[PDB]
């Protein structure tokens, strides 16, 4: 895997390259950000079992044919194998917040989620209904203050509003 | 530096603020690169030729070249100098005529093609309308481009892969009406309470159905387990006080002819509304 | 664009998006005089369509100018054109002069025909016109049997049919087309299973197996294997692909066996640590960690979710998920 | 093959719902801002050729060994090709820039390019810096930054079009990779 | 979708071309012509469960047969699927108008319909009855203006010509 | 890449948790020191071609023999000169690397990793390459802790080439 | 014969379907952008003896050695020649401005035409250097109104992308 700061040295080393001055002093505001960063990436690490068992319990009240027998979530193994999901892609879009870039959150997670539910039948269309409730109840989240100081976020959850609709189009 | 009307504009210095095609020569410091160039290469007593390229030129310039003319003043100083020729002296537009060649006043040597009035020096084209003004004392010729003449010799060490590439960030479109209310289902659910069922949205009025049977968001409240053993009697109070009021005095909207009745039976969960609700008024109890 | 779900199709998403927009169909029996760009339109089409998205060139393309100006007034396209255009040396030189026989013969069913050889008896009765008659009755027989005339009106070009249910084949040839035709930016000079070269379905179209379809530009789309035999009797080896069978105690054991497909496997990124091991960087013996990259995985399902993140965090690329 | 238009409509079509109030305002500004989209695709297409043949020649002037007997340009039947795989990329480009989504450019190119170029034996490295290439062009046109072209506009800002075709250009690079 | 860029992409990509000043033509209209579709896609998209629901009764004040043993609207169930189905036409005709062309109805409402309405026995002159009340509804200044009731009717008519 | 970022991420990855406050104060640390390391990167890029030719020149006075004996591994020949302006090249800008990157990773993928193998195989000294890296600790000209993150990236280099 | 109206009734008989709502939308565009063009060829009809002389003493210009003796201007009926064959591109650029797209050109001026120059021995680089010539004299507010230069500008690159 690979962060933000190394995917322009890797973009850069194929051209054999130096960096250029332009590519330090926008290197700069990367880390300028920095701790506005690292509060959505504490937000939303520290609600993480609320996040994921509160909209599962509402997608279980939109879509009630999961949980009735012949569906998809019917089962005690069948349901622990749902929320265990839902926590794995919670996972790796933290793990793909606190980097700055969508490589770890692919490469050991996506790649390969739409060939294994297509194997077991589980319905993708409602796997992108649980991603896109994780989604809102985690930019809501990232932008209340709640003892972070006062200041502007929103270039910061219009990325993790996108690494929520990155997990959704993979397996939609 | 003064103001350029006083003396006229008869002075050198001050001529080209007045004929107002290259304003970027003294609005940037390049003005002073083009005296000591003249300095550098003697060219005070034998007639030459400039191409200044115009306002618009400088506009045109692109944003990975004009940062490499800001971390290398040698880039500057022979651009400047690319655009000075000492071949055929103080020339005009007829004299570039043809195809052939040109020599600057530093870099190598230069290729033009001139076709009539069209006339191109190699990455510009001299603009015709304004291009055959003469100095007479300091004499040269001085056209208006309408690109810097960049020869490809200076320009291999810029490129877009550098950090040029444009990007526009994107951010999400979220209401704080919204988001208000999925604060709520972040907390777990011994302390969010009733609120740990905000993140179900509304259904469409057929999600309802009985082939599909969509929860409400009002199961989950107490408000649908409100069944008490007691009861107002009704009879007790004075005649005039219990009011009652049908919803409307019609056969067919109480009822159409299909099934799907707003008021009667077991079709009124079919509204395209009344899915979700408001129990963020209350505490997370 | 990937996937079956978001917008209610699989087929156009699978490959398939070019060739389910285009008719080329030749509204009139003559060209007009006096005008070309209709029918430039309709041999561009044609040609794109009986060679397989190959590169003519303007020197080989004027090697065909004569059929080119039969076929504007005194010719059909479906006949007689593509029937002229397969007898050229520019169709013979990469379709059939390459190959062997078998090789060249369901490059001519993907051709002329849009479609696969369904199973052993579709390879013989068209290596039979060629071992009487010669190449110029082998081109014949794809023409002038009962199916073209059945499929395709004679003044539209051929299209791929292959995948459909009303061209009535077997389901194991609905996999096999999707091994020949990958997208619309692929010859089959630009296929990793036949390069111009090879015979692409030579086991499996025999024996009508079916094979596990991967979607052109997924993630682990640079899949392939090569062929072996297993047994003493035909003097295979071991250990090169994992079945596909899944036979005794472990098929069941475990709960449902699945057939899992690697592609990437490299010598940077085994450990968990994020970075590549500095030092000697080959043991003795001099060998890589993975001695073949595309790997394949016989798993149960239980086994099914270790073995998901021991490829991933290993810097594999899961292909393609079977139940066997 | 969705437009910009039905790219909103695919996106709804997943959750039942109309489109209309929140997401019809980012389509009106599509229409609003729809002068400058077609000003600036006849700024590509009107020099679609001397384009992809400086990106060949750029190409192959910083790494010269494509040339040599082993280089995959070498012949003139190789060199052909070339400059042909280069004008259907930058044609595929600009009907995504025309469109306004990229989904014309992912389903009809780039699925499949990758084992294209791996069959055939390319070099995913030379590939990309002629792509690479071809987004300065590209990019220089749009806003008019050319060195040697000066094409006539109306006055204003199309940065937020410049930002979008260079997107289309990175997922080239992306899918070969 | 069938609109007016996927129609001159597909033109001029079967061609083999780039588009041409023709191609950017057509695109203009789609510019002088959205003033008057996106109306009609808005008022539709505020107002739709009122407009459903009335067009859903007015398949069954024509057809009361419907109701009988063995028909399409028994039970409660049959008359929710039956609101939903209109529902469902009515959101691809906004669909139509937002994207300018007849693709969401063609793709996703017409294609496949004849087979299903003979197979499960629903009556295809009652999924009619409910679009051609809904397009002599429309009063032409009241609830939209002149040149937005030509594309909301236009679209409605596609329908009860692709039905029938 | 080792970056003090990734490693956080694979150290909870590999226990299969969420980033606690143990990773988010590693990446902290990488955030304060990252205005050191921006300067130092910023200022040995913008003097390289005067390290590079310093370098090359400081490797020809210790060891004047690789200016003069025939054969394909020395720099007698403009080929061979050619081919060691190069070489101190990509060690200069593998530091450059590890400096915006925040550790050692740019350069165990690209430079480290085989090294040894490519030496002996090529029959180049690791001893003209330590001299080439000595030149550009004592001629940076950095100061105090920009020097201080310079200099513990080239001492790195040293340590793998004996 | 590309147009407007020709690709939208070609692409609606390539599926068999009538004119739909996408197709007269594009001729909507066709309406709007007619007065741009149709008064460029106005101004080119009118003006047609001096555009060509203009642009005919612009190739000669650059390439004087075309008056040798063994090349293709060498005595005045081969000049005479290529006054007319530049004022024929000057007459399918007038028709392709009234037609609204590629049509004309696509025909009669550029199909077969590097076939005929390259057996009839004329360098392709020459008729060029003509077309970009009145392409770069062409000033918008002078010669035309604002939109007629964008039209006439792209038809002139639409021809030089098809020599070169
Ligand atoms: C190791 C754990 C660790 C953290 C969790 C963070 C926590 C943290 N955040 C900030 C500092 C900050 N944090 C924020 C973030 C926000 N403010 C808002 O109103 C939004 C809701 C939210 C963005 C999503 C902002 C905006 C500042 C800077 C205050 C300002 O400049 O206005 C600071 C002080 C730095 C400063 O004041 O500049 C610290 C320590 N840093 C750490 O080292
Ligand atoms: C732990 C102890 C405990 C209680 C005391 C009750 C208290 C209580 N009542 C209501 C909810 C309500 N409570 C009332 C009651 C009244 N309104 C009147 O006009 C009368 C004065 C009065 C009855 C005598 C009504 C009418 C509602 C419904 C409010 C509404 O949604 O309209 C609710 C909201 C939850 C729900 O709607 O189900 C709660 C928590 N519940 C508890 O769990
Ligand atoms: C719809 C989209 C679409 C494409 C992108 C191309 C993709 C493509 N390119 C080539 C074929 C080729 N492509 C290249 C291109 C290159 N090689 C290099 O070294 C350069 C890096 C690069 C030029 C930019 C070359 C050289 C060949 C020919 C290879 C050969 O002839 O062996 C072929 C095979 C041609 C054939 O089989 O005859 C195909 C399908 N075709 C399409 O239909
Ligand atoms: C080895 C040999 C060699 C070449 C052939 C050129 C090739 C070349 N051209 C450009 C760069 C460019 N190329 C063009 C294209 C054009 N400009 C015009 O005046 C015409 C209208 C049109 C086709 C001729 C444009 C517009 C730019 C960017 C800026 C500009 O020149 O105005 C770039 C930079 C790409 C980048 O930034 O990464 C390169 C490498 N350079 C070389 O080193
Ligand atoms: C009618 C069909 C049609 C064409 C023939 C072409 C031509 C064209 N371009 C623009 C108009 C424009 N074109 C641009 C684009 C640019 N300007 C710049 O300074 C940049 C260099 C470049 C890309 C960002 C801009 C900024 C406008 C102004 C109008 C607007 O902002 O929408 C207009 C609108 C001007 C008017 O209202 O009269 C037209 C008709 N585009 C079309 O839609
Ligand atoms: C996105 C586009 C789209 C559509 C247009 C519909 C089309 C459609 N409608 C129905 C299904 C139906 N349509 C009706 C309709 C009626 N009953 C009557 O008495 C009248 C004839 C009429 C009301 C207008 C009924 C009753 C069913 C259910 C059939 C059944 O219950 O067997 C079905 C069968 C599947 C099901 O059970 O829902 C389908 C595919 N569905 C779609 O996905
Ligand atoms: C989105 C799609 C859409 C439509 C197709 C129309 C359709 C429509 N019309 C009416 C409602 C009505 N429509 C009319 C008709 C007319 N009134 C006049 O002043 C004219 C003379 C005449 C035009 C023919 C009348 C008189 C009513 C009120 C009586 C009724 O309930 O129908 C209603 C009920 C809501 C209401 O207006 O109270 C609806 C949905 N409106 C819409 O929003
Ligand atoms: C109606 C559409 C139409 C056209 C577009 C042209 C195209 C065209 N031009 C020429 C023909 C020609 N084109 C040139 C041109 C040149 N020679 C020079 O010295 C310069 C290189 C260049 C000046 C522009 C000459 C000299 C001929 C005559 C060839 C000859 O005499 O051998 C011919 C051959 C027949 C002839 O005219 O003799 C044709 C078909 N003619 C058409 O009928
Ligand atoms: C319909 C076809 C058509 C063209 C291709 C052009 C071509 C053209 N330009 C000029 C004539 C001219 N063209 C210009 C040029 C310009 N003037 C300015 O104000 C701008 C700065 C600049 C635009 C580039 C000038 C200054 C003259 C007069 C001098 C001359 O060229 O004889 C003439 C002679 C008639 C005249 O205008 O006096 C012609 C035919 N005009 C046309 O009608
Ligand atoms: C790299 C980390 C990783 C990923 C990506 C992963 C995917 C994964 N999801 C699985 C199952 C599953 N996934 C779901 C999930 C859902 N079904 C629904 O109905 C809902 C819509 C949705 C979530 C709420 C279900 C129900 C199963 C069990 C399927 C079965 O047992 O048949 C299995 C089968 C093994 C099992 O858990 O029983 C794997 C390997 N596993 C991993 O270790
Ligand atoms: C679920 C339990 C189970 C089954 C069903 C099974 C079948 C099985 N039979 C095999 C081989 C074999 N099977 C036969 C059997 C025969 N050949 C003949 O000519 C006769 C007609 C016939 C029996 C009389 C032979 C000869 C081989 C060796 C094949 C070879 O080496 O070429 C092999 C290949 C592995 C090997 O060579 O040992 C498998 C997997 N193996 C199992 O573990
Ligand atoms: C069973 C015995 C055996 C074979 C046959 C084998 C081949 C083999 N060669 C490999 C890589 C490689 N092979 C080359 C070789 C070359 N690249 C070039 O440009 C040259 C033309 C050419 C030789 C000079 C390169 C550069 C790699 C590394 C590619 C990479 O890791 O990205 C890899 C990938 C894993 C690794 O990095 O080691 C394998 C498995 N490995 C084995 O254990
Ligand atoms: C980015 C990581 C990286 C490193 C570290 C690297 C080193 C490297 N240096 C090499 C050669 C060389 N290195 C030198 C350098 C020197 N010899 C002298 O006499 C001087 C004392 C000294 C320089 C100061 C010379 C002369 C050669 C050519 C040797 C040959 O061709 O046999 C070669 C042989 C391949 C080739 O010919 O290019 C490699 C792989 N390559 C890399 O890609």
């Amino acid at each position: 895997m690979l962060d933000a700061f190394a995917k322009v040295v890797a973009q850069a080393d194929a051209r054999g390259e130096f960096l250029s001055n332009t590519q330090i002093d926008a290197l700069s505001k990367m880390v300028k950000e920095g701790n506005q960063r690292l509060d959505i990436v504490n937000k939303v690490t520290s609600n993480a079992s609320a996040i994921v068992t509160n909209s599962a319990r509402a997608l279980f009240a939109e879509q009630p044919q999961l949980i009735q027998p012949g569906g998809n979530a019917y089962t005690s193994r069948r349901m622990a194998a749902c929320l265990r999901d839902m926590e794995i892609v919670l996972r790796y879009v933290s793990y793909a917040m606190i980097a700055g870039d969508s490589s770890v959150l692919d490469d050991r997670c996506l790649n390969g989620l739409r060939e294994t539910y297509q194997a077991l039948g589980t319905p993708g269309s409602s796997v992108a209904v649980a991603i896109q409730k994780m989604k809102d109840a985690s930019v809501a989240l990232a932008n209340d203050t709640t003892g972070t100081p006062i200041g502007d976020c929103s270039s910061l959850v219009a990325e993790l509003a996108g690494y929520f609709d990155r997990a959704a189009v993979s397996v939609v | 530096a003064a103001k350029p009307y006083e003396s006229g504009y008869i002075a050198e210095d001050d001529f080209w603020r007045g004929r107002g095609i290259a304003a970027w020569v003294y609005a940037t410091g390049a003005n002073k690169v083009i005296a000591q160039i003249v300095k550098d290469f003697n060219l005070t007593d034998k007639k030459f030729m400039v191409f200044i390229p115009n306002d618009g030129a400088f506009a045109r310039l692109s944003p990975q070249l004009r940062k490499a003319m800001m971390e290398d003043s040698r880039l500057v100083y022979d651009m400047l100098a690319g655009h000075i020729f000492t071949s055929k002296g103080s020339a005009m537009l007829k004299d570039l005529q043809g195809a052939g060649y040109l020599q600057p006043a530093y870099g190598e040597a230069i290729g033009y093609v001139g076709t009539g009035r069209v006339i191109k020096i190699g990455n510009a084209q001299v603009i015709p309308e304004s291009s055959d003004i003469l100095r007479k004392n300091l004499g040269f010729s001085a056209h208006t481009l309408d690109t810097f003449i960049v020869p490809k010799a200076l320009t291999k060490k810029v490129s877009i892969e550098a950090g040029f590439s444009p990007v526009t960030p994107a951010k999400y479109v979220s209401t704080t009406k919204a988001d208000l209310r999925y604060v709520g289902a972040t907390k777990p659910a011994a302390v969010g309470g009733r609120r740990a069922m905000n993140l179900m949205k509304q259904q469409p009025f057929w999600m309802y159905g009985p082939p599909y049977n969509a929860v409400t968001q009002d199961e989950y409240e107490p408000i649908s387990a409100a069944a008490p053993k007691a009861f107002v009697d009704y009879q007790i109070f004075a005649p005039g006080t219990v009011k009652v009021s049908p919803d409307s005095v019609n056969a067919n909207e109480l009822n159409p002819v299909s099934g799907m009745s707003k008021y009667i039976g077991k079709t009124q969960k079919l509204v395209g509304d009344q899915g979700i609700s408001d129990r963020s008024d209350k505490l997370p109890m | 664009r990937l996937g079956t779900v978001s917008g209610n199709s699989s087929l156009d998403k699978l490959g398939l998006d070019k060739f389910l927009s285009e008719s080329n169909r030749a509204y009139t029996p003559r060209a007009q005089p006096g005008f070309s760009s209709e029918y430039e339109q309709i041999i561009s089409a044609t040609y794109k369509q009986l060679f397989g998205n190959a590169y003519i060139m303007d020197s080989e393309r004027a090697e065909m100018a004569k059929q080119e100006s039969m076929f504007r007034d005194g010719q059909l396209t479906l006949k007689d054109f593509c029937r002229a255009l397969a007898k050229t040396e520019q169709y013979k030189k990469r379709f059939f002069d390459s190959r062997p026989l078998y090789g060249a013969i369901e490059l001519n069913f993907k051709n002329i025909l849009g479609r696969t050889p369904d199973g052993l008896e579709h390879y013989r009765a068209k290596s039979a016109v060629y071992d009487t008659k010669g190449y110029e009755a082998f081109v014949d027989a794809f023409f002038d049997d009962g199916e073209y005339d059945e499929v395709y009106d004679d003044y539209t070009v051929p299209f791929y049919r292959g995948y459909k249910t009303e061209a009535n084949l077997s389901m194991a040839a609905f996999t096999h087309f999707f091994r020949m035709v990958r997208g619309s930016s692929t010859s089959d000079k630009a296929n990793p299973n036949s390069m111009q070269k090879d015979i692409p379905l030579n086991y499996y179209g025999i024996t009508k197996t079916p094979l596990a379809v991967i979607a052109p530009g997924a993630a682990g789309t640079a899949y392939t294997e090569s062929f072996a035999g297993t047994g003493s009797w035909q003097s295979g080896r071991a250990g090169l692909n994992a079945a596909r069978v899944a036979l005794g105690v472990p098929a069941t054991a475990n709960g449902k066996s699945f057939r899992v497909e690697v592609t990437g496997y490299t010598q940077p990124g085994f450990g968990i640590t994020a970075g590549t091991a500095v030092g000697k960087l080959y043991k003795a013996n001099k060998l890589s960690r993975y001695p073949r990259s595309n790997k394949s995985y016989v798993v149960g399902f239980d086994e099914l979710t270790p073995l998901y993140q021991r490829i991933t965090k290993n810097g594999g690329t899961i292909a393609s998920i079977t139940p066997l | 093959m969705l437009d910009a238009f039905s790219r909103v409509v695919v996106n709804s079509d997943a959750k039942a719902a109309y489109v209309g109030g929140s997401d019809l305002q980012a389509l009106k500004s599509f229409i609003a801002d729809g002068n400058k989209r077609l000003d600036a695709v006849n700024s590509i297409v009107s020099n679609a050729s001397c384009m992809v043949s400086d990106a060949v020649s750029g190409m192959i002037c910083e790494n010269p060994g494509l040339i040599s007997p082993g280089g995959n340009c070498y012949t003139n039947r190789r060199m052909a090709a070339c400059l042909r795989d280069g004008e259907i990329i930058l044609r595929y480009v600009s009907y995504a820039l025309l469109a306004g989504d990229a989904s014309v450019l992912e389903d009809r190119c780039l699925n499949g390019l990758k084992e294209t170029y791996i069959a055939l034996g390319v070099p995913t490295n030379s590939s990309i810096r002629a792509v690479s290439i071809m987004k300065a062009q590209a990019v220089a046109f749009i806003t008019n930054t050319a060195t040697e072209r000066k094409m006539s506009f109306a006055a204003g800002d199309c940065t937020s079009l410049a930002s979008e075709v260079a997107s289309y250009f990175d997922r080239v690079g992306a899918a070969i990779s | 979708m069938k609109s007016v860029i996927t129609t001159v992409v597909s033109a001029a990509d079967a061609a083999g071309r780039f588009p041409s000043n023709s191609d950017l033509e057509s695109i203009q209209g789609n510019i002088q012509r959205s003033a008057a579709r996106l109306e009609a896609a808005e008022k539709l998209a505020g107002n739709h469960e009122a407009v459903v629901k009335e067009a859903g009764d007015a398949c069954f004040a024509k057809y009361a047969y419907l109701k009988n043993p063995g028909e399409a609207g028994e039970n409660q169930e049959k008359i929710n699927k039956c609101y939903r189905d209109v529902d469902h036409y009515m959101r691809l005709v906004n669909y139509c108008l937002v994207v300018g062309g007849t693709g969401p109805l063609d793709e996703w409402g017409i294609a496949g319909a004849r087979e299903v309405y003979r197979t499960l026995n629903l009556p295809t002159s009652a999924y009619v009855a409910s679009i051609a009340y809904t397009r002599d509804r429309l009063c032409v200044p009241r609830d939209m203006s002149a040149q937005a009731g030509v594309e909301f009717s236009a679209y409605l008519d596609y329908l009860i010509n692709a039905l029938s | 890449m080792k970056t003090p970022i990734t490693e956080a991420i694979a150290t909870a990855d590999n226990q299969g948790r969420f980033l606690s406050n143990t990773e988010l104060q590693a990446v902290n640390g990488r955030y304060q020191r990252a205005t050191a390391s921006l300067t130092a990167a910023k200022a040995l890029t913008g003097s390289a071609q005067r390290l590079i030719t310093g370098a090359a020149q400081a490797v020809y006075n210790k060891f004047p023999y690789t200016t003069q004996m025939p054969g394909p591994a020395y720099a007698s020949s403009a080929i061979g000169k050619a081919k060691c302006a190069r070489d101190i090249g990509y060690y200069l800008r593998m530091v450059t690397y590890c400096l915006v990157v925040g550790g050692t990773g740019p350069m165990d993928e690209y430079l480290v990793a085989g090294l040894e193998e490519i030496n002996r195989s090529f029959d180049l000294s690791p001893s003209w390459y330590i001299e080439a890296l000595q030149y550009i600790k004592n001629s940076h000209g950095l100061s105090g802790q920009v020097a201080n993150e310079a200099n513990a990236y080239i001492d790195y280099a040293i340590n793998t080439l004996s």
